[PDB]
């Protein structure tokens, strides 16, 4: 019943619904730079939908009851392990980045699906266009192997090519010494295990690659740290913005039809995130694959199609 | 556990041709997106000399 | 076939096919084709990961009814082609006696079929 | 008659010309286009000879679709000339595998 | 040396099965290995035409 | 825009129907363009360099065959003066047509186009090309089967089976091997065509239904390589199960419905005293069976290493309904006990 | 006909049954269906038991079906060693293949049409390669499927062309019709190839010296359930075929038999001699099966009344024992997790009862009197001796080796001194011991009145 080719024939357009405030906006910053707050204020100020930064279990948030499943059943990767021993022989570093890429990739697709369907603006923390920088910082520290970078840039180019840049991208500039003070104040025991070279590496690859190439694709707003707290000031600029630089304006109803059909078919959305590149870390063996998948089966609300599982309590099954 | 295929066995029929030879040894399996990337820019706008006559 | 006289093209069971006895509803060929409807029912829920034996019975009932329906006319056309093939066949031999003579069938007392010893 | 011989060997060299690519598709595409000219002249020769009034139909109607085949033909060559730049059949091998 | 290794494990299994396995293997390569040039494909269509109506002459 | 893509798909169907309902030699050609005209757009719907690759390759061979098809008709007009769809009255013209139609079907060395085009274009268009254009030339061959040269068509059929199945065990792309497999199935239906036309239709229908069932399964799995299909066991093991069942069906082992034509084809050929020819095609059909199991080996019968991100695919579910899939699968596997239905086609 | 419907009726049985009752429910109904099958040796005189238009039975088929219907319980408990850890759906589908296998073999033997026989004859393949390749243990089980199937079709397919040729010539191939409407085979060159096509299909599923590479390449790597069913009944599918197809292949059989029976004669000594020099335990029974199976090749080729009776007697008896040695292979293999012969030695001092089953198995395969192995083998010797006096020096020299490797496995595995570092063998469960008992008792207590086993010519 969801919008398909039949709906386009019947009259379901999508360039009519969008308005001036139909902007998808991504906030960006360093590690614990406070950009997540700025995403929240700009979302509620202009009535934009807020999407928290996609964690390891963000896919668990959009599936089933929205609760984080077991890590061994939802990634077999822990950010804490990535924090503690970055050079672990198991390879948790690339398991973190590759899984988080698809979580952001699913985050971006849902954000665009809402923007294209209702037209109400969506604000999300970071994006796939800001995902490469984390891996670039990793390779710049011995965190990862070069083959992992090759696999990531391959899937990123393959998957993110047909998507479009987000309307407005806003970055908060917090220096590394300030960032180190913030994380030290946080007190979470895993985030002392960081490297100042890593923190400048992630910062450098933002302003050297992310912001430059994003500038010609869509509007860039570099914001000072002190200016970020003034949530009133940050939103006036995005309100009266040109919103013309990039491939967003030259987008007819037919190309919008292709975009909606792609994002609405969730399996296709991350279909190419499972490239058969046989990396030693990325690959999971056959016995693990069967046992872990066999584990996934009897988890409640997973054995059959949604709305068909008896353990959930779905009634009227014999005529569903 | 019965022997299940490993990575090395997967690469048997993993290349462009599972049954290769020197002629196809330099081939390249097609991209997974089935779209070749754009090659060198092929814009060659000719130059017109307006004036001075 | 494709050229027999008195044939209406694109015409299903004609006005003389009804002269043959209809296939019974308990025809073993018909129920098997109904079983194909049952098989095509259960598999459907397998792709859509639904309870393969206790999901929507409306689909399974409609899967069986469609197979049992179109099969019955096909099973009617089944015999009519064979009956038509048999009908004209017997007219040809009657109309062409010289191509189908009747040998004077003689008992094995006269037949000299030689014996092959195996040892 | 001898006029018929001249214009069926027009097909033959056109047949040889079409399925013999040397440098570029445009020359072969034109040969495909001109191939129907013999086909037009061929079909036209019997039809006025035999005085079959109705079947004067098909020389024009063969011309509808033969040139329509060319119409999508050289418009296809447009798509090549943007991705490929040139129109060379030798380069036209990116599906080597 | 003669019964197991020579005949069953080597000879009997290389005469019938592996030879035919290799016969298909030996030259199935260029059956699939084609340069992809439209020139070579259409030039081959030329020869097929001539062999059909001129050399073997199915008409004649 | 989807509304127009319905029309060009309809015209391709309309043009094919035009071929199979026309009694004029002219209109039969007209349907071929009606197929040819609207095919190229749907062949390059994705608009890839491979799509333009395959579209150009498709057009050159198909236009050549259709253009060769007229003066095959025209020489018939010269030596018969008849436009009606009947047996042909001049031999050299009809030999000329047999090459033209084999070019459309891809039987002879003419077959080089079909495996090349199938890879560049998407799976959905690959199915339509591989299951719908195999009817219009079949209808014309069915009509002109009276005066068909036995040596000419049998030689074409043998090669289509031979090279069709011989290079099959050399391609790692599924779209390639099906095109290779189709040429082998192309030979099977064309071999019986000179002898009895009825079994050609049955083998056509049996091959067509299996062609949907596999290509339709492939779209659901969204696979491009054998390794890509191998990963399917970790999401929908049932789908990968019908995968192999269809492979053995396309192989032709009973009770599976793929033994339908192989059982029926050799019957009248042996009735027609042709016995050596049936033996050779059956034995070389094992070449088809080989890469059939190899795909089945890599997909269903054994596990294969998966990826880390593969787990998240379990959480989500497919959205495409992919209509008429279960009926095709059953109609492609459990059909043998209903054999006498060839009379209904007859 | 009353056997087939319950046999199909076990298909919903296993597929629906509770997670833990699937094997219990399947085991009983396989045991109960041995009732209605056991009423198939129940037979009239020389006339065959024709109870339907498409299904019929005789004294040649009757021992076969009661073997298969009995057999399935054996593979059921045999698979209850290594299928426990698998998922429920895979466990259910394993029964599906075994039950689907029964439905085929139970129907080939009853088929009254040559093509219907052939359709089901080669149809049994599809359940097999599922068993060998999906549930196999070693690595080259993948190569096992290709070797098994391609060998079978390469001979079966020309038979299909031959069968339709006979269909067009004489009119029908109903097993009775061809018998009553018999026609001598002329010495024309065309008939030679038709004779060769008719026989070659059953030869490949009758391991001949040279057409037997799939015997060690399938039985060794197949699962335990697939191993016995492939060695006990599947090899006999050709045996049923040749006993039936020879009715239309005379007198061309006698002159054409020399290239074939002799190759079986010389290879049957060779293949038995192979077992004398082996390193893999499961390869012993595979090669021993080849020699025993090749023995009846000579018997059918002579087409002598005594030979046919001896062929049928050895056919069932070899199937029962060859399956048994495969069970004993499984128990030792499971305990030691290896198929090497010389690894597990001195097992009798640890498993005394298992040694007795090993004793009875190898001694019955030795074919002592009065066991069905001996009476089947002895009848072949007498028929072969009548055909030619030199036949005793060859087929007798097989019995030379036959006693050797039969005791060789017994001595090196059970007898001798145990290897010290193996700390895995536990006491044998009641499962395998009952499995061995259910194999040994029907063979022994059939010896009192084996006339259900000799065959129609009895
Ligand atoms: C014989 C017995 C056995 C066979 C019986 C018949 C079986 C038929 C099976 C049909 C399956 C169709 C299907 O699901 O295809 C999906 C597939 C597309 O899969 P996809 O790429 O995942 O879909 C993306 C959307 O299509 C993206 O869509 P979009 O946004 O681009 O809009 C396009 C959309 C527009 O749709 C609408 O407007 C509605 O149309 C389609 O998607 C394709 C279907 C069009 C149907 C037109 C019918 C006209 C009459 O489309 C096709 O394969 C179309 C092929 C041509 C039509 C089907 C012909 C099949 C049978 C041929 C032989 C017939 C028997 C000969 C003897
Ligand atoms: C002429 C007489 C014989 C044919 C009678 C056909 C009656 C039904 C007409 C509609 C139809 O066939 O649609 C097929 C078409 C198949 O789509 P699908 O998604 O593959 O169907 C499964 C869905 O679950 C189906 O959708 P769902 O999951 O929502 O389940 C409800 C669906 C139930 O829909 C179905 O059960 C689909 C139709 C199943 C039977 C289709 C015909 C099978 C072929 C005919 C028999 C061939 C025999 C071959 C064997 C012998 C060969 C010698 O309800 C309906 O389709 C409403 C009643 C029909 C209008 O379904 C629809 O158009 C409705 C959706
Ligand atoms: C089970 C295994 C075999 C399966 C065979 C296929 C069964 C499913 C498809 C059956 C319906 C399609 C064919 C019949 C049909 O609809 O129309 C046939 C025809 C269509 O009209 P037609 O006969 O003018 O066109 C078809 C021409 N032939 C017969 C050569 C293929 O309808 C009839 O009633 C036939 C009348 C003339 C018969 C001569
Ligand atoms: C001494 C032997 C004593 C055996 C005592 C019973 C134990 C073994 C029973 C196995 C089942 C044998 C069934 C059988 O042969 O026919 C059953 C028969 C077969 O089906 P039926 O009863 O329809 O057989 C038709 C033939 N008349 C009409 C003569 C009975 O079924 C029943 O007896 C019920
Ligand atoms: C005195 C004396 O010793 O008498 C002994 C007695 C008598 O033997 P008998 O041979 O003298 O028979 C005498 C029969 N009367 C009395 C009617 C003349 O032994 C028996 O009664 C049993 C002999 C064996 C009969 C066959 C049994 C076969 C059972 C098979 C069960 C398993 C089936 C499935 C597996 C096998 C498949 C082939
Ligand atoms: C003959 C059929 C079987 C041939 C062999 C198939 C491959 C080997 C067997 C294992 C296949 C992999 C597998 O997972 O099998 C079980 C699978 C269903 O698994 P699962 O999703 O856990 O089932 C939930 C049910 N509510 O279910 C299946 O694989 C079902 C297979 C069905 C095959 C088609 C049958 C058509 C009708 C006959
Ligand atoms: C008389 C009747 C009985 C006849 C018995 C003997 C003939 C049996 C059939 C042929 C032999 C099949 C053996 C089993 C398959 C096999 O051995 O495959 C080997 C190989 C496997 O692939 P891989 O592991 O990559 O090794 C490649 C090594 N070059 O794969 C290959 O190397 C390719 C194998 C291709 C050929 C096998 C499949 C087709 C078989 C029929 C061929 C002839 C058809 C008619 C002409
Ligand atoms: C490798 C593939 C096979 C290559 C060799 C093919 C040999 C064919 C032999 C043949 O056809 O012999 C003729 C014979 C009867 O011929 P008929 O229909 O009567 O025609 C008039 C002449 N007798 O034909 C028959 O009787 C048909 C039955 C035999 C068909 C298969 C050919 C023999 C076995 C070949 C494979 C052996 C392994
Ligand atoms: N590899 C990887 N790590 C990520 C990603 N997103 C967040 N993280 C990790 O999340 C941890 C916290 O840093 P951030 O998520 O950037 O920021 P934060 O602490 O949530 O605070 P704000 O920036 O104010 O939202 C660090 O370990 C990051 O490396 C991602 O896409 N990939
Ligand atoms: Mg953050």
């Amino acid at each position: 019943l969801q919008y398909g080719p039949l709906a386009f024939v019947l009259g379901e357009r999508t360039t009519r619904k969008l308005t001036e405030t139909s902007k998808v906006i991504t906030v960006d910053g360093n590690i614990c730079s406070g950009k997540g707050r700025l995403a929240r204020e700009i979302a509620e100020k202009l009535g934009l939908r807020h999407f928290p930064e996609a964690g390891i279990h963000y896919a668990d948030s959009t599936t089933g009851d929205g609760k984080p499943l077991d890590v061994q059943l939802s990634g077999n990767c822990s950010l804490e392990k990535f924090y503690d021993d970055p050079k672990s022989n198991d390879g948790n570093s690339y398991r973190l980045q590759s899984w988080l890429y698809a979580s952001r990739l699913l985050q971006y697709a849902d954000a665009l699906e809402h923007l294209l369907s209702t037209g109400q603006g969506v604000v999300l923390e970071r994006s796939i266009y800001s995902d490469f920088v984390f891996l670039e910082a990793m390779y710049r520290q011995g965190f990862i192997r070069k083959q992992c970078v090759e696999h990531y840039n391959e899937v990123k180019k393959v998957t993110a090519c047909e998507y479009l840049p987000p309307h407005v991208v806003v970055y908060v500039d917090v220096p590394v010494p300030e960032i180190q003070s913030r994380i030290q104040k946080k007190g979470n025991p895993h985030e002392m295990k960081i490297t100042a070279a890593y923190l400048q590496d992630i910062e450098n690859a933002y302003k050297k690659t992310f912001l430059p190439e994003m500038s010609e694709k869509c509007e860039v707003l570099q914001y000072s740290a002190r200016e970020a707290e003034d949530a009133e000031k940050v939103v006036e600029d995005i309100e009266y913005l040109k919103c013309d630089k990039g491939p967003w304006p030259d987008q007819d109803d037919r190309t919008f039809h292709r975009l909606r059909m792609l994002v609405q078919n969730k399996l296709e959305v991350l279909n190419y995130t499972t490239i058969p590149v046989y990396l030693p870390e990325i690959t999971i063996g056959a016995h693990q694959s069967d046992r872990v998948f066999q584990k996934f089966t009897e988890l409640p609300g997973r054995k059959y199609s949604p709305g068909y599982n008896e353990d959930v309590g779905d009634k009227w099954i014999w005529l569903k | 556990r019965q022997w299940q295929p490993d990575v090395e066995w997967a690469e048997q029929f993993g290349g462009a041709v599972m049954y290769p030879t020197k002629e196809t040894a330099h081939w390249k399996p097609p991209p997974w997106n089935d779209v070749d990337p754009p090659k060198d820019t092929l814009v060659s706008n000719l130059t017109l000399n307006f004036g001075p006559q | 076939m494709s050229g027999r006289p008195g044939r209406v093209p694109l015409q299903f069971l004609p006005n003389e096919a009804r002269s043959l006895p209809p296939p019974k509803l308990t025809d073993p060929r018909l129920v098997y084709m109904g079983f194909l409807g049952y098989c095509s029912g259960l598999i459907d829920n397998a792709i859509r990961r639904r309870p393969v034996v206790s999901a929507g019975l409306h689909r399974q009932l409609l899967y069986v009814t469609s197979f049992v329906f179109f099969g019955y006319y096909l099973l009617k056309r089944q015999d009519y082609m064979y009956a038509l093939r048999d009908h004209d066949m017997f007219a040809y031999v009657k109309s062409h006696p010289e191509d189908f003579p009747e040998k004077d069938k003689k008992t094995y007392g006269e037949i000299l079929e030689e014996f092959h010893p195996v040892r | 008659p001898l006029v018929y011989m001249n214009i069926i060997m027009a097909f033959a060299i056109a047949l040889a010309g079409l399925l013999m690519y040397r440098s570029h598709l445009m020359s072969s595409l034109l040969c495909l286009e001109g191939m129907m000219l013999s086909l037009f002249i061929m079909s036209t020769l019997i039809i006025l000879n035999t005085h079959f009034t109705l079947a004067n139909m098909m020389p024009i109607i063969l011309l509808v679709f033969a040139a329509c085949e060319a119409a999508l033909g050289l418009s296809l060559l447009v798509m090549v000339s943007n991705t490929y730049g040139t129109d060379y059949v030798q380069n036209l091998n990116l599906l080597q595998c | 040396k003669s019964a197991s290794s020579l005949l069953d494990l080597i000879w009997l299994e290389t005469i019938l099965p592996k030879t035919t396995s290799f016969i298909q293997m030996k030259m199935s390569i260029m059956v699939s290995n084609q340069k992809g040039l439209i020139k070579l494909y259409f030039l081959s269509f030329l020869i097929t035409i001539m062999i059909s109506m001129t050399l073997f002459n199915y008409h004649e | 825009n989807p509304i127009i893509y319905t029309t060009l798909i309809m015209t391709v169907m309309s043009g094919t129907m035009l071929v199979m309902i026309s009694s004029h030699w002219l209109l039969i050609w007209i349907g071929f363009e009606m197929n040819l005209l609207a095919m190229i757009p749907v062949l390059m719907k994705n608009f890839n360099p491979r799509a333009t690759e395959a579209a150009t390759k498709y057009f050159l061979t198909q236009a050549t065959a259709s253009m060769m098809l007229m003066m095959a008709i025209i020489i018939n007009l010269l030596y018969s003066g008849q436009w009606t769809i009947t047996k042909m009255f001049n031999p050299v013209a009809m030999t000329m047509m047999t090459m033209a139609l084999a070019m459309k079907l891809g039987l002879s060395p003419f077959h080089f186009w079909v495996p090349e085009v199938t890879q560049g274009i998407s799976l959905q268009a690959g199915l339509l090309l591989l299951t719908w254009q195999k009817l219009a030339p079949l209808s014309v061959l069915c009509q002109i089967s009276q005066s068909i040269n036995p040596n000419l068509m049998l030689t074409m059929a043998m090669l289509s089976i031979l090279i069709g199945g011989w290079g099959g065990l050399n391609q790692t792309q599924l779209r390639k091997i099906m095109a290779y497999s189709s040429i082998a199935h192309m030979g099977w239906m064309t071999a019986v065509l000179p002898y009895n036309t009825t079994m050609t239709i049955l083998n056509l229908l049996i091959y067509i239904t299996m062609t949907l069932a596999m290509f339709m399964l492939l779209i659901h799995s969204s696979a491009t390589t054998t390794l890509s299909l191998s990963h399917t066991w970790n999401k929908m093991p049932v789908i990968t199960s019908l995968m192999m069942v269809t492979l053995l069906s396309m192989g032709g082992l009973p009770p599976l419905s793929g033994f339908m034509p192989k059982w029926m084809i050799i019957q009248e050929m042996t009735k027609n005293e042709s016995i050596i020819m049936p033996t050779l095609m059956a034995m070389t059909a094992l070449l088809n069976l080989y890469f059939y199991m190899r795909l089945a080996y890599s997909s269903s019968l054994t596990m294969f290493p998966s990826t880390n991100n593969m787990k998240m695919k379990w959480q989500f579910e497919h959205t495409k309904q992919m209509k008429l899939l279960p009926t095709m699968i059953v109609l492609s596997t459990l059909v043998l006990p209903m054999t006498p239905a060839l009379s209904s086609l007859n | 006909l009353k056997i087939i419907i319950p046999t199909t009726m076990l298909l919903p049985m296993t597929w629906m049954s509770k997670h833990n009752m699937i094997w219990i429910n399947a085991t009983v109904h396989s045991l109960l269906i041995s009732l209605i099958s056991l009423s198939l040796l129940n037979q009239l005189g020389e006339n065959s038991l024709n109870f339907s238009l498409t299904f019929f039975s005789d004294s040649l088929s009757a021992p076969l079906l009661v073997l298969t219907t009995w057999l399935l319980p054996l593979m059921l408990m045999a698979s209850q060693s290594h299928l426990s850890k698998e998922t429920t759906t895979r466990k259910k589908l394993y029964i599906t293949m075994l039950i689907l296998l029964q439905l085929f073999l139970i129907m080939t033997f009853t088929a009254t049409e040559l093509i219907l026989f052939y359709i089901l004859f080669e149809a049994t393949l599809v359940p097999t390669l599922i068993i060998i390749t999906r549930w196999g243990n070693q690595t080259e089980r993948l190569n096992a499927g290709l070797y098994f199937l391609f060998y079978t079709l390469a001979g079966s397919l020309p038979l299909l062309v031959a069968l339709v040729y006979i269909q067009n010539t004489t009119g029908s191939l109903n097993f009775l019709i061809i018998h009553y409407w018999s026609h001598p085979l002329s010495n024309s060159w065309s008939n030679i190839f038709m004779w060769l096509a008719c026989i070659m299909a059953f030869m490949v599923k009758m391991p001949l010296y040279g057409l037997h590479l799939w015997l060690p390449k399938a039985h060794v790597e197949a699962p335990i359930a697939g191993s016995m069913v492939l060695a006990a009944v599947l090899l006999k599918l050709g045996g049923y075929g040749m006993m039936r197809i020879t009715t239309i292949l005379n007198p061309l059989t006698n002159y054409m038999a020399y290239p074939f029976l002799m190759l079986s004669m010389w290879g049957m000594i060779m293949t038995s001699s192979i077992c004398l020099r082996q390193t893999d335990l499961k390869s012993l029974i595979a090669y021993s099966s080849v020699s025993h199976m090749a023995l009846v090749i000579v018997a059918i080729m002579i087409q002598t009344p005594w030979s046919f009776m001896g062929a049928t007697a050895l056919m069932i008896a070899h199937g029962l024992t060859s399956s048994m040695l495969f069970c004993l292979a499984n128990t030792n293999y499971e305990r030691v997790h290896s198929r090497t012969m010389i690894l597990a030695r001195g097992l009798q001092t640890l498993l005394p009862l298992m040694a007795t089953w090993w004793l009875m198995a190898s001694l019955t395969n030795l074919a002592l009197p009065p066991s069905i192995n001996l009476i089947g083998e002895l009848f072949i010797i007498t028929a072969s001796f009548s055909w030619s006096n030199i036949t005793i020096i060859l087929m007798g020299m097989n019995m030379m080796i036959t006693a050797l490797y039969s005791l060789y496995m017994l001595i090196t595995t059970q007898r001798g001194k145990y290897t010290h570092h193996i700390n895995n063998i536990k006491a044998s469960f009641t499962r395998e011991n009952a499995l061995m008992a259910l194999h040994i008792l029907p063979l022994l207590l059939l010896t009192l009145n084996p006339k259900m086993i000799l065959g129609p010519l009895y």
